[PDB]
């Protein structure tokens, strides 16, 4: 969920 | 890759790694002299286990979230697929972390960074687990020794991520292609810099996977006594990386 999240972040 | 190539490989990991530091090294050794007192070590030992684990969670998750951020910046990183780059993080992550710790390590008197002041080991004796204390500490002790440069902890770094063998990886020969690139930017660099002689003073293949794997057996243990402190008071990142 987070790790996704901070990797899709821009 | 060229030689012209290879170089602006070295300039970029370097720019990635200074933009994506938690703790400026100036500011660090900067620090020095400003140690805990005798009163503090205390304050800090009569905390209680769950209040300490808590601590150094969050400090932990902190740095994570800048190295996912060097991940980010790193190049050929966002170009590998979703899947890839959560087993690279998932498995690196930590071991950069380690890396990045030696900086904030004072060898002179074996004292660390940690809450706005320098302390030695004694500072973590509330969350039982001194032996994984120890362990970090000497880790960071034989990085210290090494005098290790911005530019090489990048380098170094760059490629404790970008690890072709990370069980769960769908585009292997991606990642190979990426980490041989990087291998040649970081040698190449030792090579110009006259620093070869570290090589074979580096870590041995399996000892940053020792540290993760006592990290991750003493927040089982830490867990397992208390479950609602992780399950409600643990950074969701943090859980995410470490917990399940
Ligand atoms: N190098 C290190 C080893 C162990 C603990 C640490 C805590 C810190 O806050 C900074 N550095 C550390
Ligand atoms: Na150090």
């Amino acid at each position: 969920k987070i790790l996704h999240r901070l990797l899709q972040d821009s | 890759a060229s030689l012209t190539e290879i170089e602006h490989l070295v300039q970029s990991v370097c720019k990635s790694y200074r933009e994506t530091c938690q703790l400026r090294l100036e500011d660090l050794l900067r620090q020095r002299s400003n140690i805990f007192s005798r009163e503090e070590v205390t304050g800090y030992q009569r905390k209680s286990m769950w209040e300490m684990w808590e601590r150094c969670a969050h400090h932990l998750t902190e740095a994570i979230q800048y190295v996912v951020e060097f991940a980010k910046r790193l190049s050929g990183f966002m170009e590998l697929c979703q899947n890839d780059q959560i087993v690279l993080l998932k498995a690196g992550a930590m071991e950069v972390v380690l890396v990045r710790m030696c900086r904030a390590y004072n060898a002179d008197n074996r004292t660390v960074f940690f809450e706005g002041k320098y302390g030695g080991m004694e500072l973590f004796r509330a969350l039982g687990c001194s032996e994984l204390i120890s362990s970090i500490f000497d880790f960071s002790h034989s990085l210290s020794a090494l005098h290790f440069s911005e530019d090489e902890i990048a380098l170094y770094t760059a490629l404790v991520l970008i690890n072709a063998h990370r069980p769960g990886l769908q585009e292997k020969r991606k990642v190979e292609q990426l980490q041989y690139n990087l291998e040649l930017a970081f040698h190449h660099h030792l090579c110009k810099t006259h620093r070869q002689s570290i090589l074979a003073k580096l870590p041995p293949k399996g000892k940053l996977r020792s540290l993760c794997s006592q990290h991750v057996e003493r927040l089982q243990i830490f867990q397992h006594l208390h479950p609602i402190v992780v399950q409600a008071a643990f950074p969701p990142l943090y859980k995410e990386l470490f917990s399940g």
